[PDB]
RNA sequence: CCCAUGAACGAGGAAUUCCCAGUAAGUGCGGGUCAUAAGCUUGCGUUGAUUAAGUCCCUGCCCUU
RNA sequence: ACGAGACUCUGGCAUGCUAACUAGUUACGCGACCCCCGAGCGGUCGGCGUCCCCCAACUUCUUAGAGGGACAAGUGGCGUU
RNA sequence: AGGGCACCACC
């Protein structure tokens, strides 16, 4: 019993894959991968994959549980999530080097689909509609 | 015997942990079975006014808060013994409920 | 901007003054003996005086400094 | 095998809808050409067959989220009021619509009464959906 | 005999600082490291690298101070700035054992002759000796140093079970292993003191630190034999398994002394106004015919003794 | 049955107003505070517990009287005690009712703000500030500070360093306010003052001197 | 595996003629990229958009005016249909006919008006610029026109490389350098 | 709430406001007010940029002679 | 010496610690449905249950306590250096 | 006369 189960973050999104030995599944919330909306950024999601080969995914099944946040922080936080179950899963049951040089990929590829961003809302201040713009000031 | 609830509640982290602790530690010399304290989210009350008593200058607020924070133990031990480890003083501050 | 206080500066060359010997150009052993041998309130504090007390030890070492006398 | 999370969802709509219309035994109000869908919208739906579309989303919904009640249908299908020169905001969808829907996919003997309130899909209804779904799997391979 | 660089093993991201050997596998050594990790490595030979991360160890908080291998080489003792111990199976690289109990940073580690003690000294002036399962049979802070403890190994000859310590109060201190008491307090150095070492044949103790002069103590008589000189701070001493050797890690060099004629064989320096990298750790193989040396570039360095 | 919000809000306000009544009340009688440990203890805290209790106690059992029925105890579950402050120079409130009632002895503005900081300092505080404010001379209205000692004024220290108390005193002419300052001393005991020191306020330990050994030496125990 | 544009249209084909912006348009080898849509951080420093893919800066440059404020999807959408007519149209890479649209879009010496003095104009300005203008023309051609506004980008786009002054930005970089002139 | 009625307004002169990163702007949701109740305010998330890393030209403030 | 800074709250990190039926995950058992084909250690399930007479392990996700973590600390350049 | 600072100044 092989498993690994690592998060991905994007603002308020979260998303957990388990990623165990399998033959090459790979499910959000119980979809194939290319069902989840919206289809605008499925490249997105698609990107650990086309740049790794399905031959590193052939031997895993991933399955994402993803809630919070919106609709592209959901996408982000998957493939981060995805990319990141992988390389756990191979620093865990092979050796380092396959590791290494799939993690080498992943960050010269996007440094996020590794490591969260880890910017958040600011928070709004009274005198003004925003974390930063102020009402209008008049004189006369 | 009968499953027994501590429910304590205070505005004071500190002192919360305290209670906590000694309960616990007095639970773990009486030789019960407890679980540790569940932590309930910490409620935040919040009123936010204008500092002014009138209403002249710039419209400068004041953010007052209070937060409570609540704490969950659960025991496997007879009402007594409860009550006698309950018994131990209790810093100010602090809301202990026991339910059987 | 980075520029360290009195406070933290005159923390540091007392700390070197006193305990020159104990002290070296490694950041972290700086910062486990300053909150050895000093009572700093805070850790953020306990930090910058390290930090400028490693600073000071890089400069001792290339030669000597006005303020502290060792 | 095939379930429905594996399709389109929309084709699924779209292939249940002409399913329950072809079968001709689900029960239509008879002021299903008058009503509008929501108090937030403007127009009546243009498709005339809009009944047969909200009943298949509606045991789409129930077989992805089962227990839901007439309140859980009308937040479902609610949208965004435009309120003329002041601010929109959210609207809930017609109570009459959700019920009737909701009333007569339990009619088609889909849809059943849950324990804990609320509706839920039958075996039937799960099993139909489900060859519904493989249909349209084959029909995209 | 001049010993020669061999090759390098760059899969660290902080500073090496600690190499554990086991004469069971050859081709496989344990690097400790400041990225809170602990690089379990094959060795290659290859012309390509000399050796490659194999396995990484995780779970430790902070710093990964000090690493010893197991005596079957199955196992693997770790020490670490979080203030616990951690115990690995290399097999799986996860961890059997937590050892809990110091309150500060723990600084050395060290399994016994048959693996059934384990010893730690750490910053909270305390020594520590414990069981395989995790359960702290005895705590010396009376008689202990009185500032950090540095190091603290155990003598391989069963014959005197006795443990050295040494600390930043500038004591060499030996432990009755029997009682945990004190037996002989050595006072001869003027700075604190980084590491102690002991002969193979357990006759020999060699303690080095902040004053760079490395000092032999007699473990069987009590008192001290000699002083080496070393130019810069001692960081880690060696004794070499078969050749009656000292090895030093002086600053950014490594100094080897013949005991016999207590001089310099050879001089270990790094080919290059920034300070040169420190040697930190060292380790001799098995069969005494290669040298591993942590430093603060992140990198381990391979000598080999050539004729 | 009550939500835990209203339950934690009913109990400030219940403080707050228990607190307002016992400063009208014995205001003259050098009250400082009141602590609601919850049979329910009252303490008041005041420099003069003799005029608090009263003769043989009737002052206390009124004031239990008027509590209890004020606020709906049930007969004989609310009891109170009076104690006596531990440090009178250090409590603001207390040194704010002196200066309040010297002014109204007639005493003058100088004299008394001055004879109250020579207090304050002579207790232990590392600094004081007592501002007088209104009609003090004449129609037009100021202000006389009169500052001792060190003083802080920004920061998260403020709220454990500095004791401070607003009063009213009603004269002929209308009203002075009082304001009182006390920074207390750092107290590692956590008595008199804070047990938290100023935290910008390092303190280094002296090293203790020792001599380094000239020979090896070994000894043996 | 080469990485293609919307998975069709790929980089290394895509020639930068002029020397001068060749360090400031992002367009291959480490620039290539699936989506125009990264979501990075390329305002945190100076010059660090000069690291920005150019079709994602393209893209953020229309997000214009407020009612389209923040809709990238939207945005996205419009490029890639862009880049489809502009493929049937022309033929080329629309990546190519995007950096030479840019190249030509590109103003070389402006007026600092300082009465007016003529300056120099640096290759990141040149960049900004030249995206700005093009963006700017298509909305301006598609706003209350039956046309929509990726045929209005991808005419804007082909009339731009092409060097035509069809092209709004083309005519505005001519008056641009032509007042430069003038106060030279 | 329903049906019906269907005005100005086709981007706004002189002038002028706010703002540099999860920011501006778009978008909705809570709290306060509240029997009835948000075009206000105070918070929250969601989508998410262009431009700049400079200056004393304007408006001010400050320092020296 | 006050003010500035320090400070308090907040944001971001921890597969390390503490530990949870008013948070969950994974595993297993039962059940529903799809695929005869390639029917399985299959797929989907916010369907039920597993300290709660007795029947399962854990804390990644959630909550919230303790501690850690960043110092212009490392390298290069400029600077009276 | 010279020198600083600020999207409640400008660029
Ligand atoms: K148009
Ligand atoms: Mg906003
Ligand atoms: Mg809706
Ligand atoms: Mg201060
Ligand atoms: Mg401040
Ligand atoms: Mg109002
Ligand atoms: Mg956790
Ligand atoms: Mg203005
Ligand atoms: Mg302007």
């Amino acid at each position: 019993l092989q498993s690994v189960q690592v998060f991905g973050r994007k603002k308020t999104a979260t998303a957990v894959a388990h990623c165990k030995r399998g033959n090459g599944l790979i499910k959000v919330n119980g979809r194939p991968l290319e069902m989840i909306e919206p289809r605008t950024l499925q490249y997105k999601l698609l990107e650990p994959v086309l740049l790794l080969g399905k031959e590193r995914f052939a031997g895993v099944d991933i399955r994402v549980r993803v809630k919070g946040g919106g609709h592209v922080a959901q996408i982000y936080a998957i493939r981060q999530s995805i990319s990141k179950a992988l390389v756990a899963y191979y620093q865990k049951y092979v050796d380092e080097a396959s590791k290494k040089e799939i993690k080498d990929i992943l960050i010269q590829y996007d440094r996020t689909l590794l490591v969260a961003d880890p910017r958040r809302c600011e928070s709004k201040k009274f005198g003004g509609p925003g974390a930063r713009a102020r009402y209008q000031k008049s004189y006369r | 015997i009968h499953r027994i609830r501590i429910t304590l509640t205070s505005r004071n982290v500190k002192s919360l942990e305290k209670v906590c602790a000694d309960l616990i530690r007095g639970a773990k010399e009486k030789n019960l079975k407890v679980k540790g304290p569940v932590r309930m989210p910490t409620k935040t009350l919040r009123i936010t006014t204008r500092k002014t008593p009138c209403g002249e200058g710039s419209k400068t607020w004041d953010r007052f808060q209070m937060r409570i924070h609540k704490r969950l133990i659960d025991l496997h031990s007879p009402s007594e013994i409860v009550k006698q480890i309950t018994s131990i003083s209790i810093e100010p501050g602090v809301e202990v409920e026991v339910t059987i | 901007g980075r520029v360290r206080t009195k406070t933290v500066k005159k923390a540091a060359r007392v700390i070197i003054e006193k305990y020159y010997t104990r002290l070296g150009n490694d950041f972290h052993t700086n910062k486990r003996v300053c909150e050895e041998i000093a009572i700093i309130p805070s850790k953020k504090l306990r930090n910058k005086i390290a930090g400028y007390v490693t600073h000071l030890m890089k400069r001792i070492q290339r030669g000597p400094v006005r303020g502290i006398s060792i | 095998g095939v379930t429905v999370k594996d399709v389109n969802q929309q084709e699924f709509v779209r292939a249940l809808a002409a399913f329950l219309k072809k079968s001709g035994k689900l029960k239509v109000p008879e002021w299903v050409d008058t009503v509008k869908l929501a108090k937030h919208k403007e127009l009546a739906p243009y498709d005339e067959n809009w009944f047969y579309t909200r009943a298949a989303s509606t045991a789409r919904h129930l077989y992805l989220r089962g227990g839901a009640g007439v309140g859980s249908m009308t937040k479902i299908y609610g949208g965004r009021q435009r309120n003329g020169v002041m601010p929109s905001h959210f609207s809930r969808g017609s109570k009459s619509v959700a019920r009737r829907v909701l009333q007569a996919l339990e009619g088609l003997k889909m849809v059943e009464k849950d324990q804990d309130g609320g509706r839920k899909l039958t075996p039937q209804g799960q099993r139909d959906l489900d060859r519904i779904a493989g249909q349209v799997a084959a029909a995209n391979k | 005999e001049q010993m020669t660089l061999r090759g390098t093993l760059k899969g660290h991201n902080g500073w090496v600082t600690q190499i554990a050997t086991t004469p069971q596998f050859p081709d496989m050594i344990l690097s400790a490291s400041r990225d809170k990790t602990i690089i379990m490595w094959k060795l290659t030979r290859d012309e390509t690298n000399y050796g490659i991360p194999q396995r990484a160890l995780r779970g430790h908080s902070h710093f990964v101070s000090d690493v010893v291998i197991s005596s079957d080489g199955q196992f693997a003792l770790s020490g670490s700035w979080d203030g616990t111990l951690r115990l690995w199976d290399l097999t799986t690289g996860t961890t059997t054992r937590r050892f809990v109990g110091h309150t500060k940073d723990v600084l050395s580690v060290a399994f016994s002759s048959d693996n059934r003690q384990i010893v730690s000294g750490s910053r909270d002036k305390t020594i520590k000796l414990w069981n395989t399962l995790g359960v702290c049979k005895y705590t010396v802070q009376d008689e202990s140093h009185s500032e950090w403890v540095s190091c603290v190994r155990f003598s391989p000859n069963s014959s005197n079970p006795i443990i050295v310590s040494c600390g930043w109060d500038k004591l060499v201190k030996v432990w009755n292993l029997a009682n945990c008491k004190l037996k002989t307090n050595h006072i001869g150095h003027t700075g604190y003191l980084n590491t102690v070492t002991v002969s193979p044949d357990g006759s020999l103790c060699a303690s080095g630190g902040k004053d760079g002069q490395a000092m032999l103590w007699d473990l069987n008589e009590g008192k001290h034999l000699y002083t080496l000189d070393g130019g810069d701070i001692i960081n880690a001493l060696c004794f070499s398994p078969n050749r009656y050797w000292l090895c030093a890690a002086t600053g950014p060099s490594i100094k080897i002394w013949d005991l016999e004629g207590k001089i310099i064989v050879d001089e270990l320096k790094q080919e290059v106004k920034a300070e040169p990298p420190q040697c930190t750790s060292l380790a001799w193989s098995a069969d005494g015919q290669t040298l591993f040396a942590g430093y603060t570039d992140n990198l381990v360095r391979v000598w080999q003794v050539t004729i | 049955q009550i939500s835990k919000k209203r339950k934690f809000v009913a109990d400030g306000i219940f403080k707050a107003e228990l607190n307002e009544f016992l400063t009208r009340e014995l205001a003259e009688d050098g009250y400082s505070g009141v602590e609601v440990r919850v049979r329910t203890e009252i303490i008041i805290l005041a420099t003069r517990t003799q005029n608090v209790l009263g003769e043989k106690g009737r002052r206390i059992r009124e004031l239990t009287a008027v509590v209890q029925k004020r606020f709906g105890f049930p007969e004989g579950s609310v009891e109170l005690y009076a104690e006596k402050v531990a440090t009178r120079g250090l409590c603001a409130i207390a040194q704010a009712e002196s200066l309040r009632y010297k002014l109204l002895g007639g005493l003058a503005v100088r004299r008394a703000c001055y004879g109250v900081l020579r207090f304050i300092m002579e207790s232990g505080a590392k600094g004081c500030e007592v501002v007088v404010s209104g009609k003090l001379r004449g129609q037009r209205a100021k202000s006389m500070k009169f500052v001792d000692g060190l003083m802080i004024h920004s920061g998260d220290p403020v709220n454990y360093y500095v004791d401070t108390a607003v009063r009213h005193v009603l004269l002929r002419q209308g009203v002075l306010g009082i304001k009182v300052k006390i920074m207390l001393p750092w107290d590692p005991s956590g008595k008199i003052g804070p047990k938290k020191p100023l935290p910008d306020h390092v303190s280094i330990v002296e090293p203790k001197d020792e001599i380094l050994p000239t020979t090896p030496i070994s000894e043996q125990k | 595996p080469d990485i293609k544009l919307f998975g069709k249209w790929s980089t290394d084909d895509v020639q930068i003629n002029d020397i001068s912006l060749q360090d400031y348009i992002a367009v291959k080898e480490k620039y290539a990229k699936y989506l125009p849509h990264s979501a990075g951080r390329y305002a945190a420093k100076r010059f660090r958009k000069a690291q920005c893919p150019i079709v994602e800066r393209l893209t953020n440059s229309m997000m214009m005016h407020g009612r389209n404020n923040g809709k990238k999807l939207m945005t996205v959408r419009i490029v890639k249909h862009a880049f489809e007519i502009i493929h049937l149209l022309t033929g080329e890479n629309p990546l190519q006919v995007l950096v030479n649209a840019i190249i030509n879009s590109g103003p070389r010496e402006d007026s600092t008006r300082i009465r007016r003095q003529a300056v120099d104009v640096s290759p990141l300005r040149r960049v900004n610029q030249a995206i700005w203008l093009l963006c700017t023309g298509a909305r301006e051609a598609a706003f209350r026109n039956i046309k929509t506004i990726a045929e209005c980008l991808a005419d804007e786009l082909i009339n731009a490389a092409k060097g035509s002054s069809n092209s709004y930005a083309i005519k505005k970089k001519d008056e641009l350098e032509r007042v430069a002139k003038s106060n030279r």
